[PDB]
């Protein structure tokens, strides 16, 4: 299959949801963070410090513009590199969620053999996980498997790709 | 379902006419928005003009089904529903509705199993006997408006098929162009079951042609 | 069938009838004045005996108490609680 | 009534085991952890009901049924006899009812 | 003769439906309650200093007040008790609309879907409702996974023998070799990126090890209870303590059973300023302090602003964002057992001295793994395995003031009562549950035993007896009535003479600014006279006894009312079900009645709730004082249905008596509340009777009030069963009454009142009613 790097927005998009501890979906791209954090000040400025040291340079007040042009604001300058924030994260998801022997680089290689994605796409894969995190510990190598095959299927529906 | 009709400019078919310019002219999201704003207007034209009033009404006061006792409710059914002069209920499916009512207080107001007071509705053909038997044997429903569950049944019981329409619009919602224009015909025909016999609330068909 | 059910642990004690004496003393005498127990009625006599059958110095003032100050023109009730009341007092103080 | 006293006590009188304990608990002292009681009267009503068994059947439950209300009365009787005998105990039986 | 021949004679059974009552006070004729009160009493209080409990909830093992105080009283479900049940239990749930093709509108299963009647929920339910209720064996899967049986530590080993290397990333395995120093090497990986971990020989590592916990039993909310039931959002429930969620609950029903279905209703009679929370917790959210203390210590992922969800004041702090809005004093008591008498203490006194004139009083506290751990250790709670030992079941492990008794039962959950001036509360027309008539605090002496119960709250009865011979023209209610009388004609004199004096000082002042003059000052000496008379009602009526070392507080406040030490009927005791605690409050109780001379042969009635709740702790006595008011307003007294056999050593106690039956008496006058929390944290309460109240009122007032009432009842049954059915209750106020251009002018305006907006239908302020004239 083609590598293709990760979109600024799904990266946005996967940040804000995970941030929430809200599915992928019920968050809509086209509303402000203040929108979404309408009460709790303190997870304004959380977030905002969260997307200042992933895509480096922020946009002047971003928290007052929806989620659809900050996305393309960022795509301008960002170049599908996971940076900091979604590096951490990933390792979070796989260290505290995983069989256990299972790492990060046996899922990508599992990714690379059985579903066919490059280095750009299991970046992808792995970001629809952290969005869905099992949030408990996935139990044997097959559970592990099985969870990366429905946050493949995921990806693929989300930036429309075949398999 | 928006057919254009002739009808003589009565104060019931002018009501009619500026609702339709007004309200069931608005898309189904502006609808309920506007029914809460003009709620006040809309009862007081109802219970005015029109040949379907505002049910929730005690001594000409606007109140709401939530703010109405069970006796309020019983004694207002037998008022819409009930012709005095004839001495008997316009429609059997109407007695049938106010029983069924009487049976719920029964149902809301009894500790225990037990019989109903009214075990035939051919008792309601004398209805003030029947309401004060069933509201002395539960004198606690004459001073506790309607229980939330007993509002929603009664709702559910104003759009029974299987039944003539209420002759009253107890709710405005997004139903309420449906309570207001169904069953409009015959009250020209039966001024006795409208509410003052007032020909002014009714619809009456006619074209202004032959109207010569 | 055989299996042990008895431990030394699971043994339960009665023997508060000091404190039962003026809880069914005060128990007869608001079912006397609720109407509950009437003046025909032979409960009035098992719970006398029981009253009796439990006489103190502490549940005769307790009794002595409750029955010289129920207000006899509040109902008849009250005149049969105090009369009752009045009669038990004069019992329990000769089974003391 | 006053100076009455009820203690209720769980117990299988099919259990031999259950009767040496029981009369060993209303005889030992306050201290060793009993009553430090010694019986006026023993009323052994236990039963369990054989309905249906004749004779062909008698089996497993009128062979227990019958410990309960023959053999553990005369365990019973025993142990009440041993422990007043032990404590030099003469001049005030158990009425057994 | 046919079919149709027995269709004539065949007749219709009527089931019942539940119709849930709010259960607010009977409400006399004025000719019945002015003979209960003496005929001196009306005009000589000073109903600006009655503080009364206007309204209650809680949120318990037993479920509401509603549903416990069944179950306290009568030990069964009614079919409303059971219905109730069903419905915060989660068993139930209404349907209006569709259902498999026919329209059906009533409760069904919640599983299942399928249409259950009224008559069929005890049937259907009763017995899960009663398993799954009260005191019982602690369910994991309401304390996160917790289970006594399988406790979790961790032990520190040091490495013999080096282990196989694991994969982590750079900054992770950074962290570990910060830690571990040279007992770790971490190589990153020139393939993929990421390090290798080796941790050597002399590595610290901390192995998983479960102890077994004797403490198995605790009084829980009942299984199935959820927040989102009463209408509390999702984003509310994730961000806040689940204790925050007790509070929240028992606030609004505390304000339904008050007959305020909307709280901003209050700012219609008072300014933003005068709304007080006074309620208070013994730990706070302990969930939040395991979050921040083991949690983040085992890298586990933990909401930032965890902190403030810990705070003892937090929870009142969401009331007053979500719920009230008010700028009210904020006053958080500490008291651990004493808690929530500490609450009702600190409300009083903040409405006697006129910052705030409606509080809100009670206290909460949760259970969780850490305390449960921490009271076992200390020794304060049953241990179970005995329990069990001994042939208890739990639901019979809580015994107060038993010959047997061996620790309390940890319980969870909250109480809530608002209370008000009783001034106030007539012209609201909100129900009056009972008069807080004393509410007092004490320490107990030098030693070094925190957890030790003592007698300092004995002071309640402190009199002087040195010389007593001839009694007190200040405990006569005729003399001090015509006191007033004299003082209220001196007033009247005095204000004829400021008018006058007005009068001659109006002729100097130009005749086109006299009128705005003479009403600057007449409104003035209006206020003035008011000020005096109601200081003249104060001295005679309300604080008669203040200054007198011959009268008790505890005699005083009853005195107040007409009432005696002998008409002190119910005595709500603290009562934990431990050795210490049951006899030293016994003891307590007896010397206070002992020293007031109260009659031989009088004995106050003992209730230990505590037999069916458990001890929640901070909520302990907001659980006693919901019980005594409906006590009060029922003249039903529940037995301790736990008191197998009482304490012999009690029996020394003659002043105390201990049902194990529901007594129906003829009428409680009075009910006092005792706790003892840790830390000598002594508390009492005095609750009159509500109808000693319409005695210090005329006949106009008191018709005027019960119209009121009626009114405000039936909104609240309409608000009630709506908010029940449809699962909004509560409803979170997503803007003050007042915008933020408004705030500073309506927090500067004394006088300031919300109105019926007619455009949005709320009750906001408007700008017109903001340093009016009118």
């Amino acid at each position: 299959i083609a590598d293709e790097p990760v979109k600024a927005s799904l990266l946005l998009h996967v940040l804000v949801a995970h941030k929430l501890k809200k599915s992928l979906d019920s968050i809509p791209m086209s509303k402000t963070i203040k929108d979404l954090v309408g009460g709790k000040s303190t997870v304004q400025n959380e977030i905002l410090g969260d997307l200042g040291k992933e895509f480096g340079t922020t946009p002047e007040k971003p928290e007052e513009t929806p989620l659809e042009e900050l996305a393309e604001t960022f795509q301008d300058t960002f170049s599908g590199a996971l940076g900091k924030q979604s590096s951490s994260l990933l390792s979070r998801l796989i260290s505290s969620k995983m069989p256990g022997g299972f790492t990060i680089t046996v899922a990508r290689k599992y990714l690379q053999t059985r579903w066919g994605l490059p280095s750009g796409r299991q970046d992808g894969v792995l970001l629809v996980a952290l969005s869905n995190e099992p949030a408990a510990r996935l139990g044997s190598e097959a559970d592990a498997k099985a969870f990366l095959d429905s946050m493949a299927q995921k990806y693929a529906s989300i930036v429309g790709v075949d398999l | 379902m928006g057919e254009p009709i002739h009808k003589i400019a009565t104060r019931g078919v002018m009501l009619w006419k500026e609702f339709d310019e007004t309200i069931f002219n608005l898309p189904k999201n502006k609808l309920v928005p506007t029914l809460e704003a003009k709620r006040d207007y809309i009862i007081s034209r109802l219970n005015a003009d029109f040949q379907k009033p505002w049910f929730a009404t005690v001594n000409g006061q606007a109140r709401d089904l939530a703010t109405m006792t069970y006796e309020e409710v019983a004694k207002r059914l037998v008022e819409l529903m009930f012709i005095r002069s004839t001495n008997s209920w316009f429609d059997v499916t109407w007695r049938t509705f106010t029983g069924d009512f009487l049976r719920r207080v029964e149902e809301r107001f009894t500790k225990s199993k037990t019989l109903s007071l009214i075990q035939s509705y051919s008792l309601l053909d004398k209805p003030d006997e029947a309401i004060e038997k069933v509201f002395n044997a539960y004198p606690a429903a004459r001073e506790q408006f309607l229980n939330a569950q007993d509002i929603d049944h009664f709702l559910s019981m104003c759009q029974n098929p299987m039944q003539k329409p209420v002759p009253f619009v107890p709710v405005l919602d997004r139903r309420f162009e449906i309570f207001f224009k169904k069953d409009s015909l015959w009250q020209s025909e039966h001024l006795e079951a409208v509410v003052d016999q007032d020909v002014q609330r009714t619809c009456i068909l006619h074209g202004p042609v032959a109207a010569q | 069938g055989v299996a042990t059910s008895f431990s030394r642990k699971k043994a339960r004690t009665f023997d508060s009838s000091w404190n039962w004496a003026k809880q069914s003393l005060l128990s007869l005498y608001f079912e006397i004045i609720h109407g509950v127990l009437k003046n025909v009625d032979r409960e009035v006599v098992s719970e006398a005996i029981n009253i009796m059958n439990r006489s103190n110095d502490a549940l005769i003032k307790f009794m002595e108490y409750h029955i010289s100050n129920t207000d006899e023109t509040k109902g008849e009730n009250y005149q049969l609680v105090k009369t009752l009341g009045e009669q038990l007092i004069e019992n329990c103080k000769q089974v003391l | 009534a006053k100076g009455s006293t009820l203690i209720v006590v769980p117990f299988n009188q099919g259990s031999k085991q259950d009767v040496e304990a029981l009369i060993e608990f209303i005889y030992d002292t306050e201290k060793n952890g009993g009553l430090g009681w010694d019986l006026d009267a023993i009323i052994p009503f236990a039963a369990i009901p054989e309905q249906g068994i004749e004779l062909e059947h008698i089996d497993s439950k009128s062979e227990f049924a019958h410990r309960i209300m023959l053999t553990n009365i005369l365990r019973m009787m025993g142990c009440v006899k041993k422990q007043k005998s032990a404590r030099g105990i003469e001049t005030r039986p158990a009425q057994v009812i | 003769n046919g079919n149709s021949a027995d269709a004539a004679y065949a007749q219709v059974e009527i089931q019942p439906r539940a119709n849930i009552q709010l259960d607010f006070p009977e409400l006399k004729p004025y000719k019945q309650v002015k003979q209960i009160a003496p005929a001196e009493l009306e005009g000589l209080l000073d109903l600006e200093r009655v503080i009364v409990v206007t309204g209650f909830a809680e949120v318990g093992p037993w479920g509401s007040a509603r549903t416990r105080w069944e179950m306290e009283a009568f030990g069964e479900f009614s079919l409303e008790g059971c219905v109730e049940m069903a419905w915060i239990m989660g068993f139930i749930s209404y349907h209006n609309g569709n259902l498999k093709g026919r329209p059906y509108t009533g409760w069904v299963d919640s599983k299942t879907k399928e249409p259950v009647d009224d008559k069929d929920v005890k049937a259907k339910y009763e017995t899960s409702i009663l398993e799954h209720s009260g005191i019982r064996l602690i369910e994991p899967e309401l304390f996160n996974g917790y289970n006594p049986e399988k406790k979790e530590m961790i032990q520190e080993v040091i490495v013999e023998e080096d282990l196989e290397p694991f994969e982590a990333s750079k900054e992770t395995a950074e962290q570990f070799k910060h830690q571990h120093g040279d007992k770790v090497d971490i190589f990153e990986i020139p393939e993929t990126g990421e390090y290798s971990v080796k941790l050597l020989k002399g590595a610290t590592l901390y192995i998983p090890k479960a102890l077994r916990f004797d403490r198995l039993v605790a009084g829980q909310i009942p299984t199935g209870w959820n927040a989102k039931t009463y209408g509390i959002s999702d984003d509310i429930i994730s961000q806040v303590d689940p204790i925050t969620l007790f509070v929240l609950v028992s606030v609004v029903e505390a304000f339904i059973a008050s007959g305020i279905t909307d709280p901003y209703e209050m700012y219609k009679y008072v300014h933003v300023s005068e709304v007080g929370n006074c309620s208070g917790s013994g730990m706070g959210g302990v969930s939040a302090l395991r979050g921040m203390f083991k949690d983040r210590f085992k890298d586990e992922p933990v909401q930032n602003d965890i902190l403030q969800e810990s705070f003892i004041n937090t929870m009142s702090a969401w009331v007053n964002m979500l719920l009230i809005s008010s700028s009210g004093p904020i006053k958080t008591p500490v008291g651990a057992c004493a808690t929530s008498v500490e609450s009702v203490d600190i409300g009083v006194e903040t409405i006697l001295s006129g910052k705030a004139r409606i509080c809100i009083v009670g206290g909460y506290d949760d259970f969780q793994e850490e305390g449960s751990f921490e009271f076992g250790n200390m020794k304060a709670t049953s241990n179970t395995l005995e329990e069990f030992e001994h042939g208890r079941t739990p639901a019979e492990m809580s015994r107060p003031a038993t010959t047997t008794r061996n620790g309390f039962m940890e319980a969870q959950g909250a109480g809530i009562q608002i209370i008000m001036q009783a001034d106030l509360a007539l012209k609201m027309g909100v129900p009056i549950y009972g008069i807080v008539a004393m509410a007092a605090t004490a320490t107990d002496k030098i030693g070094r035993s925190v957890p030790a119960p003592g007698k300092g709250i004995l002071t309640t009865a402190r009199e002087h007896h040195s010389s007593v011979k001839y009694a007190s023209p200040n405990l006569n209610m005729k003399y001090r009535k015509r006191q007033l009388v004299t003082r209220e004609a001196q007033i009247k004199d005095w204000v004829e003479n400021e008018l006058e004096a007005l009068k001659l000082e109006a002729e100097e002042i130009p005749s086109e600014d006299q009128n705005e003059f003479l009403l600057e000052r007449t409104r003035e000496i209006h206020n003035e006279a008011e000020s005096q008379l109601r200081a003249a009602q104060q001295q005679w009526g309300n604080d008669f006894y203040k200054r007198d070392p011959r009268i008790a507080p505890l005699r005083g406040a009853l005195a107040t009312y007409g009432l005696t030490i002998d008409d002190l009927g119910v005595a709500s005791f603290h009562g934990t079900s431990t050795k210490a605690n049951d006899k030293n409050e016994s003891a307590t109780i007896n010397e206070m009645m002992k020293h007031l001379g109260r009659s031989e042969g009088n004995p106050v009635i003992g209730v230990f709730q505590k037999f069916l709740t458990g001890h929640p702790k901070g909520a302990a006595g907001a659980w006693m004082m919901n019980g005594a008011l409906q006590i009060l307003n029922s003249g039903i007294i529940p037995g301790n249905r736990n008191a197998d056999n009482v304490d012999k050593i009690l029996e020394q106690f003659e002043y105390v008596l201990y049902p194990s039956k529901t007594l129906k008496t003829d009428g409680v006058r009075a009910v006092s509340i005792t706790s003892f929390g840790f830390g000598q944290k002594g508390g009492q309460a005095i609750v009159v009777h509500p109808d000693y109240l319409y005695g210090a009122i005329t006949e106009d007032r008191y018709n005027e009030y019960v119209a009121k009432v009626s009114a405000r009842e039936k909104s609240a049954y309409k608000f009630f069963h709506n908010g029940m059915i449809y699962n909004k209750l509560f409803v979170s106020k997503e803007h003050a009454p007042y915008t933020d251009e408004l705030e500073e002018d309506v927090y500067l305006d004394p006088l300031a009142r919300v109105s019926k907006d007619k455009k949005s239908g709320s009750l906001t302020f408007n700008s017109k009613n903001i340093q009016s004239k009118d």
